[PDB]
């Protein structure tokens, strides 16, 4: 199946206390390997996954020298950008950038990025044909004609698909014990009433990975499409994850509802109803 | 693999 | 400028079971700017050691970020998170309710 790889960067002024801080991460789908902060101790590049510990010296040397690089350039342009938009320097902000690539079950290189957002919001970002840029406002309008200038485009073309996807394939294989782990979620149901006359019915799915699932609510066949709560997919925080869905039913009729999973790790989707044989049949023992 | 990101605003 | 105020989801790691050891998280996300506040608390007062991910973001450049803590969950003691923002007035707290 499709992976890929994210480096994600957080830059933020700090008026009056010095320089601003970097938190660089980075992920290989779901999973955490590395980080980077440039308040820490050790100011290195640092492992946050087992599989990447076997690494030589060198590697644990390019990387900090390129991240550590990457955080002088973005404390640079947090600079630039007051004096764009003529804001004080008194005043903290915030400079983010995310940068990565994607694969096929081939290994073959698939999608690219390379973005940048100023205060929560786009400033400037490397289009899908990876050879023009996409500027948010007239102030990222100067950058895109000098980074065109400059070749900013063809230069990132090059790492993400030569360079990224290598180091991708290299992290599948040489990690193929954890990242190529399809755990299905462990699901059941819990009921709550809300009154006399109606119920609540929670659908669970639990320890899944990859993140991605789909909890879908269904009465006789059709999907309770706005009639259902829904909550985002937290992580359990040992490197699965967790969701439920739930809708009111009028009490007495929860039979009627059917909870539907979809996850990459079942070889099949599953429905389940409130009863045993399908999430909450162990009442009847002990 | 990180990336070379040197480029200013 | 742009701010978002936190999501928060405080659960356990695993179904908690009244003397066992698991883990207590709270979750937020969704937020913006990415200096936030919070604290787990263990019957009002503030649980000391505490450990969170490293900061990182969605799609949507909103931050997110996960809180924890080693505990044992008892049939009395009272669990929950604390969370502070510049979107708010007053600090958010939402309790541990191990069903829903």
């Amino acid at each position: 199946g499709s992976h890929s790889m994210r480096y994600f960067s957080t830059s933020v002024s700090r008026p009056g206390r010095g320089e601003p801080r970097f938190i660089a991460v980075g992920y290989v789908d779901d999973t955490q390997f590395v980080r980077f902060d440039s308040d820490a101790a050790s100011q290195r590049m640092e492992p946050r996954a087992p599989w990447i510990e076997q690494e030589g010296p060198e590697y644990w040397d390019e990387e900090t020298g390129k991240v550590k690089a990457h955080s002088q350039t973005d404390r640079e342009n947090l600079r630039i950008a007051l004096r764009y938009y003529n804001q004080s320097e008194a005043g903290s902000h915030t400079l983010q950038m995310m940068f990565g690539c994607d694969v096929g079950s081939d290994g073959r290189f698939l999608r690219g990025y390379h973005q940048y957002a100023y205060d929560g919001k786009d400033y400037i970002a490397l289009k899908e044909d990876l050879r023009s840029w996409t500027a948010a406002d007239m102030a990222a309008q100067i950058t895109k004609r000098k980074w065109e200038a400059a070749h900013v485009a063809e230069q990132q073309r090059a790492y993400l698909e030569g360079t990224c996807v290598d180091g991708l394939r290299r992290y599948l294989e040489n990690g193929k014990e954890t990242l190529q782990r399809t755990d299905p979620p462990k699901t059941h149901m819990t009921h709550h009433p809300i009154s006399d006359h109606e119920a609540t019915l929670r659908c669970w799915a639990l320890g899944f990975y990859p993140a991605e699932i789909t909890l879908t609510w269904q009465r006789d066949g059709e999907d309770q499409t706005q009639d259902t709560e829904l909550v985002e997919t937290r992580p359990a925080g040992d490197g699965t994850f967790q969701k439920w869905a739930a809708v009111v039913v009028p009490s007495g009729e929860e039979q009627r509802y059917t909870c539907h999973v979809q996850h990459e790790g079942l070889p099949k989707p599953l429905t389940l109803r409130w009863e045993p044989g399908s999430g909450g049949g162990l009442n009847d023992i002990f | 693999v990180y990336g070379f990101v040197r480029a200013c605003l | 400028m742009i701010q978002r105020t936190p999501k928060i989801q405080v659960y356990s790691r695993h179904p908690a079971e009244n003397g066992k050891s698991n883990f207590l998280n709270c979750y937020v996300s969704g937020f913006h700017p990415s200096d936030i506040e919070v604290d787990l608390l263990k019957n009002g007062e503030r649980i000391e050691k505490v450990e969170h991910s490293d900061l990182s973001f969605s799609k949507d450049w909103s931050f997110y970020l996960l809180y924890y803590t080693e505990f044992t969950p008892t049939e009395k003691d009272e669990y929950a998170c604390r969370v502070n923002h510049v979107t708010l007035s007053q600090p958010k707290i939402v309790k541990w309710d191990r069903d829903m």
